[PDB]
RNA sequence: GAGCUAGCCCUGGCCAGGGUGAAGCUGGGGUGAGACCCAGUGGAGGCCCGAACCGGUGGGGGAUGCAAACCCCUCGGAUGA
RNA sequence: GAAUGCCGGCAUGAGUAACGAUAAAGAGGGUGAGAAUCCCUCUCGCCGUAAGCCCAAGGGUUCCUACGCAAUGGUCGUCAGCGUAGGGUUAGGCGGGACCUAAGGUGAAGCCGAAAGGCGUAGCCGAAGGGCAGCCGGUUAAUAUUCCGGCCCUUCCCGCAGGUGCGAUGGGGGGACGCUCUAGGCUAGGGGGACCGGAGCCAUGGACGAGCCCGGCCAGAAGCGCAGGGUGGGAGGUAGGCAAAUCCGCCUCCCAACAAGCUCUGCGUGGUGGGGAAGCCCGGGUGACAACCCCCCGAAGCCAGGGAGCCAAGAAAAGCCUCUAAGCACAACCUGCGGGAACCCGUACCGCAAACCGACACAGGUGGGCGGGUGCAAGAGCACUCAGGCGCGCGGGAGAACCCUCGCCAAGGAACUCUGCAAGUUGGCCCCGUAACUUCGGGAGAAGGGGUGCUCCCUGGGGUGAUGAGCCCCGGGGAGCCGCAGUGAACAGGCUCUGGCGACUGUUUACCAAAAACACAGCUCUCUGCGAACUCGUAAGAGGAGGUAUAGGGAGCGACGCUUGCCCGGUGCCGGAAGGUCAAGGGGAGGGGUGCAAGCCCCGAACCGAAGCCCCGGUGAACGGCGGCCGUAACUAUAACGGUCCUAAGGUAGCGAAAUUCCUUGUCGGGUAAGUUCCGACCUGCACGAAAAGCGUAACGACCGGAGCGCUGUCUCGGCGAGGGACCCGGUGAAAUUGAACUGGCCGUGAAGAUGCGGCCUACCCGUGGCAGGACGAAAAGACCCCGUGGAGCUUUACUGCAGCC
RNA sequence: CGAUGUCGGCUCGUCGCAUCCUGGGGCUGAAGAAGGUCCCAAGGGUUGGGCUGUUCGCCCAUUAAAGCGGCACGCGAGCUG
RNA sequence: UGGGAGAGGGUGGUGGAAUUCCCGGAGUAGCGGUGAAAUGCGCAGAUACCGGGAGGAACGCCGAUGGCGAAGGCAGCCACCUGGUCCACCCGUGACGCUGAGGCGCGAAAGCGUGGGGAGCAAACCGGAUUAGAUACCCGGGUAGUCCACGCCCUAAACG
RNA sequence: CCGAGGGUAGGGCCCGUGACUGGGGCGAAGUCGUAACAAGGUAGCUGUACCGGAAGGUGCGGCUGGAU
RNA sequence: GCGGGGUGGAGCAGCCUGGUAGCUCGUCGGGCUCAUAACCCGAAGGUCGUCGGUUCAAAUCCGGCCCCCGCAACCA
C-alpha cells in the first residue's frame, strides 16, 4: 500500500533544512546541539 | 418568481431557481472586480474559527459602492442589472454622465436605461440615495448608513428594507429589517426603495451538493458526538439533551440574551427587535 | 512532526463507450384570449449500464504471508457532496 | 544457577518448511577448470490500454567497455543492477534561473506581547499557472531538439536609413479565464487499392495469377491557397480613470454594421534537405536511380480568446499596445537592414520498477502523454495478434493420502445449513410484450418471450465524390444450406411476492462493524442592529464578512404526506427602577492602647450601599412529566355511568406481543405435510406515543426478516478427472520452542485429571509417510473477576480552584 | 488467573446399563390377539423432515424401536461460529 | 345617435371615529366583571383624565320597506380601468330567435398550500363560577382563523 | 401453411369464502344523561371547522321553517 | 433484599409527637314533589389485619405472623 516515507527534495530541505532551523529558536538549539554531540551533519541531505 | 423542475431526478423533484429575469447582462465589469480569496473559515492563525465552511463555487468579488454621497448631483444612467455571488441582492450597473462606472445593489423595481442620482435635493424615486433627514417620513429605504460617512450597514440583503417612522432632533427613527425600532443619525445615507429580489428566500435547496455549491460543509450534530466533542456528546444509543441545551463551547442556545448590556448603543435602539 | 492520515487554501490534470430523453424552442391543434394537448427539435440530471479511476459487499485463500491488511472470485460509485 | 535478567557464542527443531505468482519449456552449437541457469541459432509459450514506448517525481553512476567470481543473487554462474579499472552526460531556441504573479511565506511603515516572540499595508519571495525564440535527419560502445547537416527564429549592444513628440515603476486597454453540449474546416492516426517500386517464391492435390509476400513517406522560410480567431472608422464635447493625457470612460453627430479591410494563428502547398521495407548475404551491405500515387475512416488533438445553453456566476501579475508627467527634443523611441554579443544549473542511466516508497532483486503502492490490427452493436471492454518486450534467478522425477484452484456427474433438486453460505441458473444486441402501486418522473432490463450463423437473388436511404463509378455507413424483402448447438470462442443481470429500518445520491470505525449509524435538502426554537453575535488569540490581530436580519451563529428534528395533545409546582432561559439578603467602600453611636499634654494608634453599632440569590410573573419543536382504589347495565360477562383519594398535570390522535412484550412459542387467522421465525389481526402496552417527533409513504438499499419460481455437488452421497503443492533425487536451507530425558497402558495414589509414585499389564533396536486424543502442547507475566488508600478518559445539583462572563 | 478456549452443530467414536427395539423369562384383573408389570440380557440396532443458535421440546411422515447417561455438560494444535 | 341612476367588478391611493399596546404627565386604592361572585388586574402605582407614538381591522350619521348584480354577493372617500342596464329618437340589419344534454367559467362561510400580516374578535385550550355532573350556557384569559397576495377547495336553509 | 387443443407466463371481470373490523336495521317493560318539539328553559336549523362518554358544544357565515 | 401500606359499607385523615378516632360518599329516619332524583333537617355505623410485648394507659412505640402495593435481582 501507499507507506508513510514519500520523498519530495523541496519538502525537506524546507521543513528540516538549515534556514528553516536558524528562523527559530528551537531551531537555533537543534542546531546548537547537533553541534556540541558533534553531528557530521546537523542537518538532513537533501539534493537541491 | 422562483423556477420549479420536473421530478426526473430524486433531488430536481424539490429544487427551486432563481428565474433571473431582472439580469440583463451575464458578466462583470472587469474594473469593478477582484479575486475574493476564499477562508474555509480559518483565520490568520490557520485555524478554523467559523465551522463547516469551505469547497464552494470559485467568486470574483464585485466592488459596491456603499458610499453613494462620493458624487452628489452627478446622474447616473442604470445601464445593467447583473448577477452577483457574493450577496443575495442583485447589483446594477451604473454608467455616470462622469463617464464613471459603479455598482450598487439593485432596488425593486428599478429598470435599466433609468436615471438614479444622490443628494439632499434628490427626488424621492426608487433608486436615489438621500441624507435621511430629508426623506419623507413613511418612505421604505435600503442600504443604509448607521453612522454618518461610515457606509451603508442596514437592509442589504434581497428583498429587505427599512422604513422610516418618524424625526427627533439630529436623527430619524428607523423599523429595521428585524422589527427593531433604531435612532440613526439623519445625516446618514439611505437609498430609497426596498432590496430587489424578494423571491431569494423561496428558493429550495433541493439536495446535498447544492449546499456544497454555496461553500456550506456538512453540519454535524451535538448529539452525534461523544462528550470529549460537545456537551450533548456520548449517550448509550440515542439521547435527549439531558442538560439545558447548549453551544459546543458549554454555552446554552435557547433564549440565553448575548448582547452586551453596556453597550453604548443602547442610548439609540428604541425596542428590541419583533418576532 | 500534516513527505502517513483528516480538513481547508492556491494552481493544474482526469472520467472509454453506450442508454434514458427534463425545460426550452418550432410547428400543428385548442381558445375571446389562455391554460393545455400532439409532433419534431432539443440535450437537462448528486439520471441508467459499464472500463479507466475511486472503493471494499459476500465468500474462498493466505496466517514463521508475496504482504506487520496481500491475492482470487464477486460486489458499490463512476458529471459528482 | 535461576531475575520471560544483560552481552556474546553455540545448540534443538532438521537435512525439516521454504527457494516469493501454474505465462512453459525443448534441442543444437559456442565459451570455460566447472554450465539446466552465460552467449548464439531454431522450435515452443506469455504480455500487447502492456508485461511495449515517452515524460515527471524519487534514486544517484546503477549507464558503456575491459578484466574478474570471495561475498551479494533465495540454486548454479563462465553471468549481473556485484568487485576493479577506463570511458560516458556538450543547448541563446528543451527544462529552471538572469521575467511575472497564486495560496502561502516574508515583511520598510505601523501595531502588540515578561523574554523568546506574535501580527502587519506596500514591497519582496513563492509555480506543473502566465509569458518566452527549433523542427527533420545523420552520428557514438555510451549524449544529442545539446554534436553534425539542411532549413529557420529570439533578445541584447552598436552602426546605417527612414519614420515619430520621444519619454513611466505612473493612467488605460489587453492579458483574463466556469460547467455541459456543440458547428464548420483541418491535422494525428488508421483501412483499402486491379495503381507505383521490390529480393524472391509456386511447395503437398490445385494455382504463373488482375497470385503470394514487402513497402508506397518526413521536414521545410517567403509567397500563394483553403479554414478560423481578433478588431469598426471619423468628428465635437467632457466635470470621471487620486498629477497630466491626443489615451480609456461617458454623451452627441456622420459613414460603414450578418460583410469588407487590417491583423493574428492552424492547415495545405512550397525553393531545399532527408528517409526508404521484405528478402538475401556478412549492427553493416544489398535490394534502390527504390516507389513515394489514388479512394475511404477520422479524432478527445488543431484553427481557439469559436458557438450555444445553464447557474453554482468561473485567479493575479508581467511581457504587449496606448496615454501623457517630469525631463529631453544633436536626444529618444518606432521600422527596416547589417555586424557584433548571447551567462549560470540540469541533460548519463532506472522510472508501474530488480535501480522510486514498502528492512528483501518483496504477487503491495506510484502522477502525465502515446498505446497499432481484426472481430464481437460501441469502447481504453473481450479474444487473438503487430512493433516491441518477456517465460517471472532452483531444478529433475514421481502420479499416494490430504490441501488449494479448476472440470464433469446418474436419480433427486435446498432434503444442506444459523442462512441457498458457496456454486449453479440468468447473461450482449434487435424485436414483441410488460402488473400492483405512484410523488405521474417512475416502478422497467419488471415479469415473459421470439430472433441471432452461412449462401444466392431482388431492393430502399445516407456520407464522400460530381448529381455518376469506387469506397464507407444505416437498413428492407424473397429463396436456400449446415450443425447438438449461429452474441457457436471470450467479455456481459437469475427472477417474483411480502415485511422492518432509513426518504433519496452520498459519509464512517486506515487494519474484525458500511449499518438501521453520520450527512442530507426541509422544518422549528434561539441568539445576533454590525467595532454583530460567536470562534482562535495574553495581546495586537484575525475568521464571521469586505457579509448586514430573505444575513450570520447555536441547538434539535431529518424528503414528502396527515399531524404534533395536557402540565410552568421543580431546573433552565426571559421579563420585573418594589421588597428581603448581600462584598469592598461610605458612615462613626460607642469603646480601647499609649502619652504630662496637644496628639499618635487600634476596634467599632445604626444607616447609605452592585451583581447575585430570595421574591412576583412568563416560557415546551426549553430540562422534563403525563395516577390510584372501590362500585355500577333485566343471563353472564364487561362497564358508557358513579363514589373517593392524590397530583403541577394525569398519555390525546395515531400505533401496538413492536429493532419496544417480562410471563411468551400470548391467542386467533394465513402460508407449510409439519412454521419458537414470517405475514395479518386482537389488546392486561412487564416497559409505544407525538420534532431524543407519532403514524404513513412512490422511488431508492452490497442493510435485516419471511415465502415462492428457476437452477444447482449445498445435501441424499459420494465418484472421477486436471494443474500447483504434498512424496522421491540433486542444490540452497529457516522458525517459534527447548530444565534435562533412558518420555507406554490400566486401576489406584498424589496439591483433588501421573510417561516420571504403587500394584499389575504390555513392550526387540532405529526410522519414513500420515492423524491429531494427551504431553493440564505453543504463543501472550488473563482482556473477564478481585485486590492496589495504582493509573487514565468521561460525567455531575461531589469538593476546591481557574478561564470566561456579570 | 507468567491462560485448564466456552453453548450448540459437524465429524469420529467409545463406554455404562437404571433396556427404546430385537432374544429369553415369571406374574397378570393373561380367552385369543394385543397390553401391563417385573426379572435376565449391552450382541447388534436405535429413520428422514417443519420451527428455533439452541441443548431440550413441540409438530409432520414413518419405524422393530425412534433409549437415557459418562467420556474436561467427549471431541475448536479436527472443522464450524 | 343622444342621454340617466346605481354599495356592479378590478387596481392604486387616502380620511376620521374607536379598541389595544407603548412613552411621558398628573393622580390614589381600587379597577374589572356578574344573577350574585370568583378568577384576572392593581401601592412594583392599576382604574378614571390629558399630550404624544405605533398598528391592524371595520366604515358611524346619510341608510330607506332603498339601489346594483346572473347568482354568490357589493357600503368612508378619491382617481384610473371595466361589466351589466334603463329611457328617449324610430335612423341601420332583416328572423340574425328561444332554450340548452355535455363543455367551460363564476361560486358565502369554514377549510388547505406558500409568503406576509395580527389591533379587535375568537374554534381548540386553560382558568373562575353554576351544577348531581357541566368536557356547556355566564366570567377572565387564549392559539389557529378572522385580514393581504397568489394558488387550491366547490359546499349551504347557494331560499322566493 | 392453417389448425382442435395441450403447455409456459402475465393481465382483466365476476362469484363464493376469511381471523378480525365498520357502521346499519330490528328486538314489551336494561344503564347514563335530557339534544329537539313551549322562547323546550342557551330561539332553531344550517354548510364548515375544532372539541367532547353520549346526545351535543363552540367558532365563522348563512336561513326564518324564530317566538316577542 | 429494601421501602411503604392493612382503621365504620366504599375511598382517605389520625400514627411521626401514647390518653382525643376524623372528612367526603354511602346507609337508616323525617321533610319538599303528583312522584323520583337533586336539595334540606336528624341519626346510626369502626372498636383500628392477627397474636404477643412496653406501659397506669396503645390505632399510635417495639417483635412475630398473614396478606397488599412499589423497588431491586448486577459481572461473567
Ligand atoms: C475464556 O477465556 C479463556 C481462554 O481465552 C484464551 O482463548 C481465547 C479464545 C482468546 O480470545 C482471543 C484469549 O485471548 C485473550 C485466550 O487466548 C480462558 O478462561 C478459561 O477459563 C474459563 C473460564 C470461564 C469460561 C466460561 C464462561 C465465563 C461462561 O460464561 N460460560 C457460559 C457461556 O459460554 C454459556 N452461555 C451462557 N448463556 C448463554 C446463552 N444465552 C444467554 C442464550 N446462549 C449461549 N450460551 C450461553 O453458558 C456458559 C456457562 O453458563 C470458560 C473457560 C481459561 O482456562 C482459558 O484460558
Ligand atoms: C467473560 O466471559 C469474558 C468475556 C470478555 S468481555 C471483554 N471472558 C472471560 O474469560
Ligand atoms: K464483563
Ligand atoms: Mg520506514
Ligand atoms: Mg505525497
Ligand atoms: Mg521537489
Ligand atoms: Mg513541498
Ligand atoms: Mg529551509
Ligand atoms: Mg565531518
Ligand atoms: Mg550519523
Ligand atoms: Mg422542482
Ligand atoms: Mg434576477
Ligand atoms: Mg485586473
Ligand atoms: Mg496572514
Ligand atoms: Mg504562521
Ligand atoms: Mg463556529
Ligand atoms: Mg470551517
Ligand atoms: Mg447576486
Ligand atoms: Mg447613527
Ligand atoms: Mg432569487
Ligand atoms: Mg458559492
Ligand atoms: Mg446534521
Ligand atoms: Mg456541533
Ligand atoms: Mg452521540
Ligand atoms: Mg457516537
Ligand atoms: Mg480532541
Ligand atoms: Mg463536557
Ligand atoms: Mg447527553
Ligand atoms: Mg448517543
Ligand atoms: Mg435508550
Ligand atoms: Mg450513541
Ligand atoms: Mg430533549
Ligand atoms: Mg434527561
Ligand atoms: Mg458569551
Ligand atoms: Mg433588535
Ligand atoms: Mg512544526
Ligand atoms: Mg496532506
Ligand atoms: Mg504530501
Ligand atoms: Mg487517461
Ligand atoms: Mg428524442
Ligand atoms: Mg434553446
Ligand atoms: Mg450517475
Ligand atoms: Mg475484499
Ligand atoms: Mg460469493
Ligand atoms: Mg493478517
Ligand atoms: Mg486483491
Ligand atoms: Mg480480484
Ligand atoms: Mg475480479
Ligand atoms: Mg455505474
Ligand atoms: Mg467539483
Ligand atoms: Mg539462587
Ligand atoms: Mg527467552
Ligand atoms: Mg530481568
Ligand atoms: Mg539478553
Ligand atoms: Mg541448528
Ligand atoms: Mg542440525
Ligand atoms: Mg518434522
Ligand atoms: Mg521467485
Ligand atoms: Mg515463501
Ligand atoms: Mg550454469
Ligand atoms: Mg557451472
Ligand atoms: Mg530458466
Ligand atoms: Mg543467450
Ligand atoms: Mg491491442
Ligand atoms: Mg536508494
Ligand atoms: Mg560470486
Ligand atoms: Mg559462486
Ligand atoms: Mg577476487
Ligand atoms: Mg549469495
Ligand atoms: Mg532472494
Ligand atoms: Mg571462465
Ligand atoms: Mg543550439
Ligand atoms: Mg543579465
Ligand atoms: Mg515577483
Ligand atoms: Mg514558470
Ligand atoms: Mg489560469
Ligand atoms: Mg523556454
Ligand atoms: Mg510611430
Ligand atoms: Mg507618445
Ligand atoms: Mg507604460
Ligand atoms: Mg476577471
Ligand atoms: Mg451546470
Ligand atoms: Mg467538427
Ligand atoms: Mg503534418
Ligand atoms: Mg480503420
Ligand atoms: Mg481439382
Ligand atoms: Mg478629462
Ligand atoms: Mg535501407
Ligand atoms: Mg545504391
Ligand atoms: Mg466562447
Ligand atoms: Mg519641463
Ligand atoms: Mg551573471
Ligand atoms: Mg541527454
Ligand atoms: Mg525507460
Ligand atoms: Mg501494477
Ligand atoms: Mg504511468
Ligand atoms: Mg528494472
Ligand atoms: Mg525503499
Ligand atoms: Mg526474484
Ligand atoms: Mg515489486
Ligand atoms: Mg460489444
Ligand atoms: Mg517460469
Ligand atoms: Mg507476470
Ligand atoms: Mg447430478
Ligand atoms: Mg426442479
Ligand atoms: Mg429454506
Ligand atoms: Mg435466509
Ligand atoms: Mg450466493
Ligand atoms: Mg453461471
Ligand atoms: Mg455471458
Ligand atoms: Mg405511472
Ligand atoms: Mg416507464
Ligand atoms: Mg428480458
Ligand atoms: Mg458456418
Ligand atoms: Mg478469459
Ligand atoms: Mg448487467
Ligand atoms: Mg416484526
Ligand atoms: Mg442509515
Ligand atoms: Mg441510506
Ligand atoms: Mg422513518
Ligand atoms: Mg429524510
Ligand atoms: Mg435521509
Ligand atoms: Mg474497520
Ligand atoms: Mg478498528
Ligand atoms: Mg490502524
Ligand atoms: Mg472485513
Ligand atoms: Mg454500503
Ligand atoms: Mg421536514
Ligand atoms: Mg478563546
Ligand atoms: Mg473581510
Ligand atoms: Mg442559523
Ligand atoms: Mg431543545
Ligand atoms: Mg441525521
Ligand atoms: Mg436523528
Ligand atoms: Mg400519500
Ligand atoms: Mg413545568
Ligand atoms: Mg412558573
Ligand atoms: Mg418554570
Ligand atoms: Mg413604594
Ligand atoms: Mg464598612
Ligand atoms: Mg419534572
Ligand atoms: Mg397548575
Ligand atoms: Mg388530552
Ligand atoms: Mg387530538
Ligand atoms: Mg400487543
Ligand atoms: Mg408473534
Ligand atoms: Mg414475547
Ligand atoms: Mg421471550
Ligand atoms: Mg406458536
Ligand atoms: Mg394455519
Ligand atoms: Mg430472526
Ligand atoms: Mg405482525
Ligand atoms: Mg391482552
Ligand atoms: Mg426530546
Ligand atoms: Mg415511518
Ligand atoms: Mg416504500
Ligand atoms: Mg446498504
Ligand atoms: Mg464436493
Ligand atoms: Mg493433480
Ligand atoms: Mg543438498
Ligand atoms: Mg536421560
Ligand atoms: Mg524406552
Ligand atoms: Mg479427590
Ligand atoms: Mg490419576
Ligand atoms: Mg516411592
Ligand atoms: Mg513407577
Ligand atoms: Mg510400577
Ligand atoms: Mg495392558
Ligand atoms: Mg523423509
Ligand atoms: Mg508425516
Ligand atoms: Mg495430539
Ligand atoms: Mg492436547
Ligand atoms: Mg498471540
Ligand atoms: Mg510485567
Ligand atoms: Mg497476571
Ligand atoms: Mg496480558
Ligand atoms: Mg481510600
Ligand atoms: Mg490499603
Ligand atoms: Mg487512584
Ligand atoms: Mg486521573
Ligand atoms: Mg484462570
Ligand atoms: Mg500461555
Ligand atoms: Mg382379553
Ligand atoms: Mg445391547
Ligand atoms: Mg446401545
Ligand atoms: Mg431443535
Ligand atoms: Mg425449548
Ligand atoms: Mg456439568
Ligand atoms: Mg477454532
Ligand atoms: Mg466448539
Ligand atoms: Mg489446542
Ligand atoms: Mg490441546
Ligand atoms: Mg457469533
Ligand atoms: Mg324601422
Ligand atoms: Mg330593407
Ligand atoms: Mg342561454
Ligand atoms: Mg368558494
Ligand atoms: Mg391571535
Ligand atoms: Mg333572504
Ligand atoms: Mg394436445
Ligand atoms: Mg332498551
Ligand atoms: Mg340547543
Ligand atoms: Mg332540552
Ligand atoms: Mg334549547
Ligand atoms: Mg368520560
Ligand atoms: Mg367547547
Ligand atoms: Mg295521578
Ligand atoms: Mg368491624
Ligand atoms: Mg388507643
Ligand atoms: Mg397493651
Ligand atoms: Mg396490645
Ligand atoms: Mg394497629
Ligand atoms: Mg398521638
Ligand atoms: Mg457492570
Amino acid at each position: 500500500m501507499k507507506r508513510t516515507w514519500q520523498p519530495n527534495r523541496r519538502k525537506r530541505a524546507k521543513t528540516h533544512g538549515f534556514r528553516a532551523r536558524m528562523r527559530t529558536p528551537g531551531g537555533r538549539k537543534v542546531l546548537k546541539r547537533r553541534r556540541q554531540k558533534g553531528r557530521w551533519r546537523l542537518t538532513p541531505a537533501v539534493r537541491k | 418568481a422562483v423556477k420549479k423542475f420536473k421530478p426526473y431526478t430524486p433531488s430536481r423533484r424539490f429544487m427551486t431557481v432563481a428565474d433571473f429575469s431582472e439580469i440583463t447582462k451575464t458578466e462583470p465589469e472587469k474594473s469593478l472586480v477582484k479575486p475574493l480569496k476564499k477562508t474555509g473559515g480559518r483565520n490568520n492563525q490557520g485555524r478554523i474559527t467559523v465551522r463547516f465552511r469551505g469547497g464552494g463555487h470559485k467568486r470574483l468579488y464585485r466592488i459596491i459602492d456603499f458610499k453613494r454621497w462620493d458624487k452628489v448631483g452627478i446622474p447616473a444612467k442604470v445601464a445593467a442589472i447583473e448577477y452577483d455571488p457574493n450577496r443575495s441582492a442583485r447589483i446594477a450597473l451604473l454608467h455616470y454622465v462622469d463617464g464613471e462606472k459603479r455598482y450598487i445593489i439593485a432596488p425593486d423595481g428599478l429598470q435599466v436605461g433609468q436615471q438614479v442620482v444622490a443628494g439632499p435635493d434628490a427626488p424621492i424615486q426608487v433608486g436615489n440615495a438621500l441624507p435621511l433627514r430629508f426623506i419623507p417620513v413613511g418612505t421604505v429605504v435600503h442600504a443604509v448608513e448607521l453612522e454618518p460617512k461610515k457606509g451603508a450597514k442596514l437592509a442589504r440583503a434581497a428583498g429587505t428594507s427599512a422604513q422610516i417612522q418618524g424625526r427627533e432632533g439630529d436623527y430619524v427613527i428607523l423599523r429595521l429589517p428585524s422589527g427593531e425600532l433604531r435612532k440613526v443619525h439623519g445625516e446618514c445615507y439611505a437609498t430609497v426603495g426596498a432590496v430587489g429580489n424578494a423571491d431569494h428566500k423561496n428558493i429550495v435547496l433541493g439536495k446535498a451538493g447544492r449546499s456544497r455549491w454555496l461553500g456550506r460543509r456538512p453540519h454535524v450534530r451535538g448529539a452525534a458526538m461523544n462528550p470529549v466533542d460537545h456537551p450533548h456528546g456520548g449517550g448509550e444509543g440515542r439521547a435527549p439533551r439531558g442538560r439545558p441545551p447548549a453551544s459546543p463551547w458549554g454555552w446554552q442556545t435557547k433564549g440565553l440574551k448575548t448582547r452586551k448590556r453596556r453597550k453604548p448603543s443602547s442610548r439609540f435602539i428604541i425596542a428590541r427587535r419583533k418576532k
